[PDB]
RNA sequence: ACCUGUCUGGUUGAUUCCGACAACGCGUGAGGCCUGGGGUGCAGCAGGCUGUGCGACGGGCGGCGGCAAGCUGCAGGAGG
């Protein structure tokens, strides 16, 4: 069968303004589209399709052995809590900031892991990363806007990242499934305090 | 006059170590380099003591986005605990534009425009 | 309730020690500089008081300390350079003390003047007495002794002998020196950012206090070895001294000046220093009877009154 | 010697290509938790960059 | 072939550095350095001599520039 929002989840996304995804849409997108507001001309991304590339990207996730391999990254300073709450939480391998690009292909650097999988938090902001996981024959899920492009991405997650809270909202959720997915933790969540260490306040 | 890389990636790794035994005036920021450093000539010891002040000087004031001091990040998850004034209790009865509420017409709850 | 009453011209760099001294009918104060120069102050009448008398400008570098005899006939002067030396304010004339080797930081002389303690940045507090004879030297023979330099050391002054020494680790480590062992090493009251930087002894020799890097101030009993009462400071205070028959304590920092109450353990009175510089910076204060003084890191040596 | 058909065009992928990726997908249980057994996935290099790996893995795993 | 590294910009006497960066790390040169010059601490000895150190680093302050590098004025100082 297929699992169905929390109440509770959906309640994060519109304050999230996720929903509210861009003004303009590309062909590869529109089936992520329910419908797009005539008022604003924004798209607004269908939550159907949302939640269930999460848990795709949550089942590509724990398919490796070791999650620690899985080198996450995020270019923007919003994303800087996102990511570093969500290495804690799923053992992950942070990357932050500018990406050295090489990381993945020069071997006299060795600061982290050979990645089987890398997860962005935009396309636009780590184009660097999403084409040096293709030298290497490296996945990549991504988080991808309504005007984002998403060519070497595998998995597109149809979800904002141009507000503080849009990332932080979706690298939770995707903490939140892969628990979910290892069974370790249920939707019992209580996301009065946790969702909150990944917000970028400043 | 410019102080070079063999000077500055010196004094980086200076504050960055030592940072607790160091302070803000300069003749005791120097004093503790001979005692805890090895470097031969006394005009390259001012190169490096003086640049360690002029780091000094802005890590107090935590401007420098590269080095980091095990004292300021235990300062600084304090400051990141923020008391939450998350809006998922602030909003009751969202008001979710014409449209939007429309796509959530399958299971739904707290229905404003 | 502190009044800030006058100022004396003073040096042209930060002053580092302040010491006076119990005469018959004058008041002298000693300041020791950063600017290689030791003055001398008279505080008498109002027109000579203020005035410059003594001046001893041979040093080296920074006269990191000076010590000022409970009789007066002599002062005791620590350099940055290496070498104490005990000036006869009198005399003008000086002795050498050669033993560290190097950046001596502070000294100290007897209730009784017999000898003097001078500790340095070499992991060395020296002893000598008033001929310039290095009689011991307590590094690391005796067990219990601090690893790092030592910033202050004082006299116990009913005590006979026992010395007490702050020093970089934080730890005041207090000692008989009848018997050459260490009595007490404190830490945060119980027994490199903890680094206590000046200590100060009362009168009666059983209160005592040290500020510290640490941003705080720890008040303790020694002939309990307990701690009194602690009292928390904004920048990491530097300057220590204690009020004359009082029971007052009256700590200065990177800008403030922060009196406290022993007994009642609450703040009786704050002065900020930043309407003088923005470089300012109190290094050791110092009681007098009438009112207490307290010298600053640009050059100016404010002098205060307390209510 | 042998080469790896990809699954979605099913031509064989082309000769040492970098951006052809190895795609594992755990089977999914009924309540939703992960399953020992892996769905293993072949991707060619050019369906990547054209970006149109995307909506055919949807449909695919839609199944 | 070559290019990037070795740079839009800012900076420096300096490819000196700040910074953004398909580059990352290094190396020469530059700097550091060595000699003389001024200030004085100690020591030794006798148009005074020569050892040993200290002393200045652009440190402090004000204004520009701010991840800034730095520039510039003044104080202090024998010396900027």
């Amino acid at each position: 069968k297929e699992i169905e929002i929390p109440e509770d989840f959906v309640k994060a996304i519109i304050l999230s303004n996720a929903h509210l995804g861009s003004t303009t849409a590309t062909t590869n997108f529109k089936q992520y589209i329910y419908g797009r507001r005539k008022n604003d001309l924004i798209h607004v991304i269908d939550i159907n399709e949302m939640w269930k590339k999460l848990i795709i990207a949550a089942r590509l996730f724990v398919s490796i052995e070791d999650p620690s391999s899985i080198i996450v990254a995020s270019n923007k300073k919003f994303g800087k809590r996102a990511v570093l709450r969500f290495c804690s939480e799923t053992g992950a391998t942070p990357l932050i900031g500018r990406f050295i690009p090489g990381g993945f292909t020069n071997q006299v650097i060795n600061d982290v892991k050979e990645s089987r999988l890398v997860v962005v938090s935009d396309t636009y902001a780590d184009k660097q990363t999403v084409m040096e996981a293709s030298y290497v024959n490296t996945p990549c899920i991504a988080f991808c806007n309504s005007d984002n492009s998403l060519s070497r991405v595998d998995v597109v997650i149809p979800m904002n990242n141009r507000s503080p809270l849009s990332i932080g909202c979706g690298f939770y959720l995707f903490a939140k499934v892969i628990k979910y997915i290892k069974g370790e933790e249920s939707f019992d969540v209580d996301v009065r305090s946790e969702i909150e260490l990944y917000f970028y306040r400043d | 006059r410019v102080r070079n890389s063999n000077v500055k990636r010196a004094a980086k790794n200076i504050v960055e170590k030592y940072f607790p035994k160091l302070d803000c005036d300069f003749h005791h920021n120097k004093r503790v380099l001979e005692s805890v450093t090895e470097i031969q000539t006394k005009r390259f010891k001012n190169q490096i003591a003086g640049y360690v002040t002029h780091l000094y000087t802005r890590v107090e004031k935590g401007k420098v986005k590269k080095i980091f001091i095990k004292k300021h990040e235990e300062e600084r998850e304090r400051r990141e605990n923020m008391i939450p004034s998350s809006s998922i209790m602030d909003t009751e009865k969202i008001e979710v534009d014409d449209i939007t509420m429309q796509m959530i017409k399958d299971y739904c709850y707290r229905g404003n425009y | 309730r502190l009044n800030e009453v006058a100022t004396f011209s003073g040096h042209k760099d930060a002053v580092m020690a302040l010491g006076t001294c119990e005469t018959p009918d004058a008041k002298l104060l000693f300041s020791a500089s950063r600017d290689r120069r030791v003055l001398g102050w008279s505080l008498g009448e109002g027109a000579m008081f203020g005035r410059i008398v003594k001046e001893f400008t041979k040093h080296g570098h920074s006269v990191n300390d000076v010590a000022v005899a409970r009789s007066g006939s002599f002062v005791v002067s620590a350099g940055c350079d290496g070498l104490g030396r005990i000036i006869d304010v009198q005399s003008g004339e000086r002795t050498l003390l050669r033993g560290h080797e190097s950046d001596l930081t502070c000294a100290a002389i007897n209730c009784q003047e017999n000898k003097i303690v001078t500790g340095s940045v070499d992991k060395t507090l020296r002893l000598w007495n008033m001929c310039g004879e290095l009689q011991h030297t307590f590094d690391a023979a005796i067990e219990c002794a601090h690893e790092d330099w030592v910033m202050c050391a004082e006299f116990r002054p009913l005590d006979e002998n026992e010395v007490v020494s702050g020093s970089v680790d934080g730890t005041v480590k207090v000692w008989d020196i009848d018997a050459r062992v260490v009595k007490s090493t404190f830490f945060d009251g119980c027994l490199g950012s903890f680094a206590v930087r000046a200590l100060a002894l009362s009168a009666d020799g059983s209160c005592c206090a040290y500020g510290g890097s640490n941003c705080k101030t720890y008040i303790l009993n020694l002939a309990e070895s307990e701690a009194i009462a602690a009292f928390e400071t904004d920048t990491p205070v530097s300057a220590l001294a204690f009020g004359l028959t009082d029971v007052i304590l009256a700590c200065g920092t990177q800008d403030k000046i922060y009196i406290w109450d022993v007994v009642s353990n609450c703040l009786l009175a704050v002065a900020d220093l930043s309407a003088h510089g923005k470089r300012v910076r109190c290094r050791s204060l110092v009681w007098t009877t009438s009112n207490l003084i307290a010298g600053l890191g640009n050059g100016k040596i404010l002098v205060f009154e307390f209510v | 010697f042998e080469q790896r058909i990809c699954t979605f065009t099913g031509r064989p992928i082309p000769h040492t290509d970098n951006a052809s990726v190895q795609l594992t997908f755990v089977e999914l249980d009924s309540d939703g938790r992960a399953t020992d057994k892996v769905l293993i996935y072949n991707v060619c290099g050019k369906i990547r960059k054209d970006g149109t790996i995307d909506e055919i893995l949807t449909n695919t795993l839609a199944q």
